[PDB]
């Protein structure tokens, strides 16, 4: 377990934590309270991004959008979201912002008030149906799996955002389609090396 | 054509400046005999002027409304030769000097009275140290990595 | 010559020799490559 | 008038007194140095402020120390 | 008499008030309680 | 939506967040900062006989401790967000991004 | 026992008000009297602004350098 | 307390010499150093002095208003503004000769008068204030406010209302009130003026105190505001044809965000400024309710500073303990205050010329030059004072044991790095700026201007092209139509802003060139070097290797004697004093650049500046020698003209700028040994032994004479350049 074999491990990164492959070049997690805050925020970023990747790929495969087309309707005054074709009757810009704020603020601020640093990241109980917590010998494996898939989804979200930045008006499945059609001449190389 | 500047081989004001300076030299050339030495020096200056303007034409210099070569120092490759290719050629040479005079100061730092080598330069030691700064950038790089570049007080 | 090389090693004599050589170098370069404003040799 | 305070870093070299053109300073007995003497300053009211005392003090910074203060006719170097 | 008012006040502030202030402040400068 | 509805809904949803959601965070941050300390002592403790924290205005009854000053605060945020909504909606402005 | 450094020991200075602050020096001599407040005479390679290369320093205004 | 005139100091009162007089004048407002002083009495004297300053400010503004109301042609100026000269005040000089009365009669006046180059005409005309009775009423009201401030300053010195030391140290309630009320309610009230008065005044009708409760600033009236339909206040923007002062082409809107200039006045829209002051009023009223005062909510600035300690300790202890080194230290407060004030004064100068707010203030050219020069020299002085008071804080008020390892002690931990890298930046800038200027001087000298090093300012032209200036072809965020910036603002303000900035005749984002690059780097040299001197004096205020006990000698002291090589000008005061020279040089550069760029724009030949600003004989010939002809011809042997006073003031400023050199070059010791001979001669001259001084006539003190030389120097600098910049800009007026 090491992000780069041959590099020395930080003394505070032993490998016991889930996904602790010793990757701290800049030295951010040197004090332990910041490291617990960073673990909580890593898992939060991870869970949001890996929930987001289906919400980006699926509505582009079948939902008739491309994950930014789902936002353009709010940029134009007059027009509401096309949740699978049908328009939503819950208003367009301001009231969805009200519901989003009033819902996620309550959820995330009931998350904030937790003091146990393990429940701050792995609460369980109501958030653990199906009883996938009653055996730590596999729960550690599942925590490593969560961390790994979540870091993968975070990198995939960088892929989404930067493929949107390089190609302004497309989506990731269109990028994969272009790479499956002509894989050599339609890759990143035309952007890292701009011809003009 | 960056920064709203026509190139100097195409700028009419640049050619007008050339013709004005050439006429200013020719009006001073009439007062001398065509075979005399002042006249030949003026003619050499005339050819120097003409090929100077031709060279500012061919080297991609950009001329403004005033009709003078402006330097685009931003980073455009077309004009690296205006600032960056000289600039590196400065930072090399300058960094030669400082890497020499520093190294010399480290080589006469361990003397008994090291101040009588500041005012009386050891030419053998200085000549040994001078070419050490030829490939100075790798020495400075490694001394930065080895910590020998910064004294530890 | 002993103690003449120490005098010629002194900072002003050595500075005038170095800057005379250097100034002649720059002067002959500007004779060879007059009126330079770019480095086109790459 | 002025305030010529001295400090215990004095080594008893007697050079500030020998520089003083107004007899502000005077060596006294002391036990804090190899020379077993230190430079007092009783006649501070006669101090002009010329700081010859501290232009002759061979310490790391200074032992005798002139702090310019209320200027009287004796401290303004006035013969009138 | 309103074009005559500058002629009243420019001396009264510029000659008279400066004499008043200079005298009074010179007395205040040299006073001793 | 009529402006009275907008003002009432946004104010209600602001002091609802203040009464129930963002109460313990605001109050614990208040206790954390505590008081303005002039040289260790507070402004009133050091003197000045005018910076006394008023308690006749903060003593109001509530099982959780809501006071009239929080009613003004959550409610100033309320009217502010409401008027932001109202003016932003009443201004027929086209952002027209990318087109 | 002789107090302080030795008559050739290298030393550095922790006196804030000195010219040679955080600069090394050579201990000339240490006065063994336990009544002189500044016994450690130090010699420095470079002069101060008063063209003086030495001053007496205290024991706690000095630090025996490990070089 | 004491006996003689410096009652506040019994050390100068017990001084037989003339130094008593001078030093009692100088140290009069240094309440921190007086006898029998307490922090309470210091704060109370400061408060009463602030009241006195506010009283003098309102009195000076009342004087402006009275002398424009009595002796001004303001009623005639509001008819044809851009072709009628303002009148500052009349002139009754009994030394004037009849030609000088014939010459100084301007503006259609009954006698000789002075031309208001201050812009009070334009500003007053823009905010309403049409007839002279309005200016009379304003002067009466500001006399009333002067008396009110005097009353307050006397009242808050009596024991029944003397505020306590812990009341001036309430650094949360004061910020709360000043942000909310002094900054927010005042901007709100200025919006109230611009809406009830200045916009109706620009659109004809004269809404005054008698008829402002029964006229509607907007035809609906508080329906839009209360109902939230605020767009109704931006309905009729009096588009593109409005004649200022008349109802032709007028509108009904009061807060429309249009951007850009009026077409007629070439100033900003009063609706724009109304909406502006309203917006910042909301922002300042919001920002006020931040600091906890009495009510159980808000922040404590302590636990914001104490809490901003970064983990990892890159700063150290952070701001732990910085509330106490500012709340208890008035010199830190004053340094920060003057820093912000100098920054925003420079901002005032830099925005009032490029975004002129007043009607027909861009059309009178001498006014803009006088205003920019004024506010920039004021800003440079205020900045120099910010730093001087930081040095005085480091000496008098800084407690290192209270702020160990915090973000402020870390300055002194590595002050050598700051000072040496400022000494690198300034040295680089000067070496290269001067090298390029001298290269171009020599190229123009050798008749080869094509060999000049004309480095285009691509990085400022790119910013201009990021604002809509289509003069460089960079096609950036607001010069490119296909962009997010030219889409989210193309419907609100970018029309007017683009049509204003693209106009080559106004001062908004002037077309720059290589001379602008070179002079901007001269400006950077000036700022970096003044900063170097001031920062070096502030951080070496407590001590250095040459004088580690400097804190014990105070801020201003002459020297530390000739010993230790020589300690001339070692104080932090001396650093300030040298930095005033470098500051005046810096502002002279920025204002020479401004005035030549603008006089070439106003004349029409921008090509003159663009081809002549790259070499210094162009600045000496085509700016100083060329534009000073009509000035120095203010009085010739065969007559004089209206610029005679500016020629005389020009030479006067030269004379005192040279007299400062007497005190700066010639130092004491020569003068004491001269005045000793003079005292001998007076005591031995018959019929003058009768007369004898009471104060023994000593020469000027050393630090005093540095101050006096600096005062003569700066007075001459300022008067010379004021005379030249007004005479040249008023001899031709563009
Ligand atoms: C936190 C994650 C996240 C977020 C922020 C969104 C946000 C959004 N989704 Mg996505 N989505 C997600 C997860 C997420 N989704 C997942 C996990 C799935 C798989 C089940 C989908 C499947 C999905 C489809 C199939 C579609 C969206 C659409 C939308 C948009 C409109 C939603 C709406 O009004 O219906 C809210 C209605 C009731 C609650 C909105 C931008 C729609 C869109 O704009 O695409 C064209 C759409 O058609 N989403
Ligand atoms: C693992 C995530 C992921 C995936 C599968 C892709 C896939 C693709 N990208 Mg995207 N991209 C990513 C991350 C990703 N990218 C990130 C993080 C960035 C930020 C710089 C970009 C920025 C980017 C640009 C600007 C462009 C692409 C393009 C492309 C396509 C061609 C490949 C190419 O040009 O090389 C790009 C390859 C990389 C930048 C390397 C990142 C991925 C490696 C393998 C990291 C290791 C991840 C993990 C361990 C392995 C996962 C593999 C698994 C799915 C099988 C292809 C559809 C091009 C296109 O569609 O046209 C194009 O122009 N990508
Ligand atoms: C700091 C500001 C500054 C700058 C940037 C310049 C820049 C320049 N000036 Mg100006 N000048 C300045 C100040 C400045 N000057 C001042 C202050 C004066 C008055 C004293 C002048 C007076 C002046 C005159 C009168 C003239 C110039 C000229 C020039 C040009 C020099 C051409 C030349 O001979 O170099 C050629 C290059 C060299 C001499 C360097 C050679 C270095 C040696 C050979 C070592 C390099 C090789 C090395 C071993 C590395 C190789 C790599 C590897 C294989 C090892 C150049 C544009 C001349 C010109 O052409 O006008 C435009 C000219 O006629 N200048
Ligand atoms: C600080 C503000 C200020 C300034 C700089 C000036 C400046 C001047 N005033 Mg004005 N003045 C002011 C306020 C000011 N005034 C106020 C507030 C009043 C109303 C009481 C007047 C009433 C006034 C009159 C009636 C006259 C002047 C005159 C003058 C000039 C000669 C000085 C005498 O005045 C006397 C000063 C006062 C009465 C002010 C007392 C406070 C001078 C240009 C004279 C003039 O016009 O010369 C051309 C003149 O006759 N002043
Ligand atoms: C011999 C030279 C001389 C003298 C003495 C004067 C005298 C005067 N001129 Mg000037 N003038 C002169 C030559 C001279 N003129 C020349 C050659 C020209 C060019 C043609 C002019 C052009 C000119 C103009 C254009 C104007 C004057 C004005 C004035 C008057 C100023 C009003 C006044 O006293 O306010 C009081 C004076 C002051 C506030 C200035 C003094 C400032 C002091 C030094 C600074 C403060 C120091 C300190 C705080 C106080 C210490 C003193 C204390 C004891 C009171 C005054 C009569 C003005 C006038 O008449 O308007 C009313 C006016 O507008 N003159
Ligand atoms: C809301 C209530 C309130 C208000 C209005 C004020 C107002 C003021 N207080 Mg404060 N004060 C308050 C509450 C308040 N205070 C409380 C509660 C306390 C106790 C904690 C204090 C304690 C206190 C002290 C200790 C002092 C003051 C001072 C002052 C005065 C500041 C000096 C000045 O004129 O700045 C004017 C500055 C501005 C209006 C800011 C303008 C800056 C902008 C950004 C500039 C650019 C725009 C420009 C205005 C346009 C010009 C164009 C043209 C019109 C010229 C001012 C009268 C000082 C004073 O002068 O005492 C008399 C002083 O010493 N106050
Ligand atoms: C402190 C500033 C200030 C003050 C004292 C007033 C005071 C007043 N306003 Mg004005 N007003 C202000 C700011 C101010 N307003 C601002 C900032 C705006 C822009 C939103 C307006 C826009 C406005 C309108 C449109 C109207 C008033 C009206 C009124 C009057 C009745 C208020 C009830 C009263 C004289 C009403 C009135 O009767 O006019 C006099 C009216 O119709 N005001
Ligand atoms: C808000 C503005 C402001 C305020 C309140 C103060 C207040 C103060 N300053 Mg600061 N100062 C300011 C602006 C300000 N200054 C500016 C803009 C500069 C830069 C030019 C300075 C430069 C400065 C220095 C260099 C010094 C002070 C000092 C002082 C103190 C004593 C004043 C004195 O003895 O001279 C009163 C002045 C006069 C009676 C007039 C003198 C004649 C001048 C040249 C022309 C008028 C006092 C606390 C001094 C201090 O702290 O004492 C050691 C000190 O040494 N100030
Ligand atoms: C024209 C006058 C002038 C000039 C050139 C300078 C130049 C300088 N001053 Mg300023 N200064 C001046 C007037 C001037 N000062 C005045 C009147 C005062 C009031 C007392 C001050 C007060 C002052 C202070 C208080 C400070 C400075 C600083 C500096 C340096 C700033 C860094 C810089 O630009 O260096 C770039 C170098 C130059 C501009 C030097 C120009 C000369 C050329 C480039 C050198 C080569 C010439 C030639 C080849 C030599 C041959 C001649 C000979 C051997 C035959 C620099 C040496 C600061 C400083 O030194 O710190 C860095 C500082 O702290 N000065
Ligand atoms: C000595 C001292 C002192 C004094 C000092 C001083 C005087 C300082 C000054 C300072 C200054 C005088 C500063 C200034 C600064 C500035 C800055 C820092 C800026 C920034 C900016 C920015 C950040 C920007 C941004 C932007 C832009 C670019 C434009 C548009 C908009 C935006 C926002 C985007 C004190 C008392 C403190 C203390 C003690 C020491
Ligand atoms: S202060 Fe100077 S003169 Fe006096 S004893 Fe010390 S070293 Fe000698």
């Amino acid at each position: 377990a090491h992000w780069m074999p041959g590099e020395p491990r930080p003394a505070y990164l032993d490998g016991s934590a889930p996904g602790d492959f010793g990757f701290d070049p800049l030295g951010l997690g040197e004090v332990p309270a910041n490291l617990e805050r960073y673990k909580e925020s890593e898992l939060i970023h991870c869970r949001w991004a890996m929930l987001a990747v289906p919400g980006i790929l699926v509505p582009e495969a079948l939902g008739y959008g491309n994950w930014v087309k789902a936002q353009e309707w709010a940029a134009l005054p007059g027009g509401q979201a096309t949740y699978l074709g049908n328009p939503v009757p819950w208003g367009t810009l301001p009231t969805i912002l009200a519901i989003e704020f009033l819902a996620i603020a309550f959820v995330e601020h009931q998350r904030s008030m937790e003091k146990d640093p393990e429940k701050k990241k792995y609460p369980g109980g109501a958030f653990d149906p199906l009883g996938y917590s009653k055996d730590p010998k596999k729960l550690e494996e599942l925590k490593v799996k969560e961390i790994k898939n979540g870091r993968l989804a975070l990198l995939a979200f960088v892929g989404f955002c930067v493929q949107q930045s390089a190609y302004p008006g497309t989506g990731p499945l269109e990028n994969l389609a272009t790479h499956l059609a002509d894989p050599w001449h339609n890759n990143i190389g035309d952007i890292v090396i701009p011809f003009n | 054509d960056i920064s709203g500047l026509t190139p100097c081989k195409d700028s009419k004001q640049f050619a007008k400046r050339e013709k004005q300076q050439i006429k200013k030299l020719e009006s001073s050339l009439k007062l001398y005999a065509p075979e005399s030495a002042p006249a030949l020096a003026l003619n050499a200056q005339i050819e120097k002027t003409k090929r100077r303007f031709d060279n500012y034409g061919k080297y991609g210099l950009l001329c403004g409304s005033d009709g003078l070569p402006h330097l685009i120092v931003n980073g455009d490759q077309r004009h690296w030769g205006e600032f960056i290719t000289p600039g590196i050629l400065f930072l090399y040479i300058a960094g030669w000097i400082g890497w020499v005079g520093r190294s010399y100061l480290i080589a006469i730092s361990g003397e008994k009275k090291p101040a009588m080598k500041e005012i009386i330069i050891d030419v053998p030691l200085a000549s040994r140290i001078i070419f050490r700064g030829f490939i100075w950038p790798v020495a400075a790089y490694r001394e930065f990595l080895n910590g020998d570049l910064i004294a530890k007080d | 010559m002993r103690d003449l090389k120490t005098y010629l090693s002194v900072a002003p004599v050595l500075s005038t020799l170095w800057f005379g050589s250097l100034a002649g170098l720059l002067i002959e370069i500007n004779r060879l490559f007059p009126d330079a404003l770019t480095f086109p040799f790459f | 008038s002025h305030s010529v305070k001295i400090y215990d870093t004095c080594i008893g070299c007697t050079q500030c007194v020998r520089a003083c053109p107004t007899d502000v300073l005077e060596m006294i007995p002391w036990d804090g140095c190899k020379a077993k003497q230190i430079a007092s300053a009783p006649r501070t009211e006669d101090c002009v402020g010329c700081k010859r005392c501290e232009s002759a003090c061979p310490t790391d910074f200074l032992s005798v120390r002139v702090y310019l203060w209320h200027e009287t006719t004796r401290s303004m170097g006035l013969a009138y | 008499t309103f074009n005559n008012l500058p002629s009243i006040f420019v001396p009264l502030v510029g000659l008279v008030f400066p004499a008043i202030a200079m005298a009074s402040l010179f007395l205040h400068i040299q006073k001793n309680k | 939506l009529s402006p009275s509805i907008v003002i009432s809904l946004s104010t209600g949803l602001s002091l609802f967040l203040g009464r129930f959601v963002f109460f313990n965070f605001q109050r614990e941050n208040v206790a954390k900062q505590g008081l303005p300390e002039q040289n260790g002592k507070t402004h009133f403790e050091a003197g000045d006989d005018r910076a006394k924290e008023y308690v006749s205005l903060l003593k109001s009854n509530d099982p959780i401790g809501f006071n009239i000053v929080d009613v003004l605060a959550w409610g100033s945020i309320g009217h502010i967000v409401a008027y932001y909504i109202l003016a932003t909606s009443s201004n027929g402005y086209d952002p027209s991004f990318f087109g | 026992p002789p107090i302080g450094p030795k008559r050739g020991s290298k030393v550095k200075i922790l006196r804030r008000e000195s010219y040679w602050f955080k600069n090394v020096g050579s201990v000339v001599a240490v006065d063994q009297d336990p009544k002189t407040r500044y016994p450690v005479v130090v010699r420095f390679a470079k002069v101060n602004y008063a063209n003086i290369s030495t001053n007496n320093y205290a024991l706690d205004e000095v630090e025996e350098v490990a070089a | 307390m004491a006996l003689r005139f410096p009652r506040f100091s019994q050390g100068l009162a017990q001084d037989p010499t003339t130094r008593r007089i001078w030093f009692g004048i100088a140290t009069a407002h240094d309440f921190e150093s007086h006898d029998d002083i307490t922090e309470e009495r210091l704060y109370q004297n400061i408060f009463a002095s602030h009241f006195g300053q506010l009283a003098i400010i309102f009195l000076w503004t009342s004087g402006n208003l009275f002398h424009v109301a009595w002796q001004g042609n303001f009623e005639t100026w509001v008819q044809d503004p851009l072709h009628v000269r303002p009148i500052a005040h009349a002139i009754w000089d009994p030394h004037f000769g009849q030609p000088a009365v014939e010459a100084f009669t301007r503006g259609g006046a009954l006698g000789p008068v002075n031309i208001a180059y201050s812009g009070v005409y334009q500003w007053w005309y823009t905010i309403g204030l049409r007839t002279n009775e309005d200016l009379y009423t304003g002067a009466l009201f500001l006399l009333f406010l002067s008396a009110l401030s005097l009353i307050g300053g006397w009242l808050h010195l009596q024991p029944k209302w003397k505020p306590r030391v812990s009341w001036f140290k309430n650094a949360e309630s004061r910020l709360n009130h000043h942000l909310s009320g002094l900054f927010g309610v005042s901007s709100l009230a200025w919006t109230g003026h611009l809406v009830h008065v200045a916009i109706p005044a620009s659109r004809g009708e004269y809404v005054r105190w008698n008829n402002f409760l029964n006229v509607l600033p907007h035809p609906q009236g508080l329906g839009p505001l209360f109902t939230g339909q605020w767009n109704l206040y931006a309905q009729n923007p009096d588009s593109s044809s409005h004649l200022f002062g008349t109802s032709q082409g007028s509108g009904t809107a009061i807060l429309t965000l249009l951007g850009g200039f009026h077409p007629q006045t070439q100033s900003l829209w009063l609706t724009d400024m109304a909406h502006h002051h309203l917006a910042i009023a909301i922002l300042f009223l919001i920002a006020g309710h931040m600091y906890r005062t009495n009510f159980g909510i808000g922040h404590s600035i302590k636990d914001l500073l104490e809490a901003h300690i970064p983990p990892g300790g890159r700063l150290g202890r952070g701001h732990k303990g910085l509330y106490d080194t500012i709340n208890n230290s008035i010199h830190f407060q004053l340094g920060l205050a003057l820093a912000s004030l100098g920054v925003i004064t420079s901002l005032v100068a830099q925005h009032m010329y490029s975004l002129p707010a007043y009607a027909f203030i861009a059309q009178d050219f001498t006014t803009q030059a006088a205003l920019y020069t004024h506010h920039q020299y004021i800003a440079g002085f205020i900045m120099t004072g910010a730093f001087a008071h930081g040095a005085i804080f480091f000496i008098r008020d800084y407690n290192p044991e209270q702020n160990e390892d915090n973000v402020l002690a870390r300055m002194l931990d590595h002050k050598e790095a700051i000072i040496s890298h400022l000494s690198w930046a300034s040295l680089f800038l000067g070496f290269h700026t001067l090298g390029l200027y001298v290269h171009n001087d020599v190229m123009l000298a050798f008749g080869t201007p094509e060999k000049q090093i004309l480095i285009e300012p691509i990085f400022a032209q790119w910013i201009q092209s990021a604002h809509g200036k289509t003069s460089y072809g960079f096609d950036v965020l607001l010069s490119s139509t296909s962009g997010p910036a030219f889409n989210a603002g193309r419907s609100i303000w970018l029309p007017g802003w683009l049509n204003a900035i693209n106009e080559n005749s106004n001062s908004l984002f002037l077309t720059i060139g290589p001379g602008d690059f070179l002079v901007h780097h001269a400006i950077a040299l000036g700022l970096h070097t003044t900063t170097l001197i001031l920062v070096k004096g502030a951080l070496d205020a407590r001590g250095s290797k040459l004088m580690p006990d400097k804190k014990d000698f105070g801020y201003s002291f002459p020297c530390d004697g000739p010993g230790r090589g020589g300690t001339c000008d070692i104080s932090a005061w001396d650093a300030f004093y040298l930095a005033v020279f470098w500051m005046l040089n810096t502002i002279g550069w920025v204002t020479f650049y401004w005035h030549w760029k603008h006089i070439t724009l106003w004349q029409g030949n921008v090509s003159q500046f663009n081809e002549s600003s790259t070499y210094l004989m162009g600045w000496l010939r085509d700016y100083l020698w060329l534009n000073s002809s009509q000035l120095i011809n203010g009085y010739n042997p065969f007559g004089m003209n209206s610029l005679s006073v500016w020629a005389w003031m020009f030479l006067f400023g030269h004379l005192v700028w040279a007299t400062g050199f007497m005190f700066l070059i010639s130092w004491r010791g020569y003068w004491q040994e001269l005045i000793e001979t003079l005292a001998w001669a007076h005591e031995r001259t018959p019929l003058a032994n009768l007369i004898r001084w009471k104060d023994k006539p000593v020469a000027l003190s050393i630090v005093q004479a540095r101050l006096v030389g600096l005062a003569h120097f700066s007075v001459g600098y300022i008067f010379t350049y004021a005379a030249f910049l007004i005479a040249s800009t008023s001899g031709k007026f563009g």
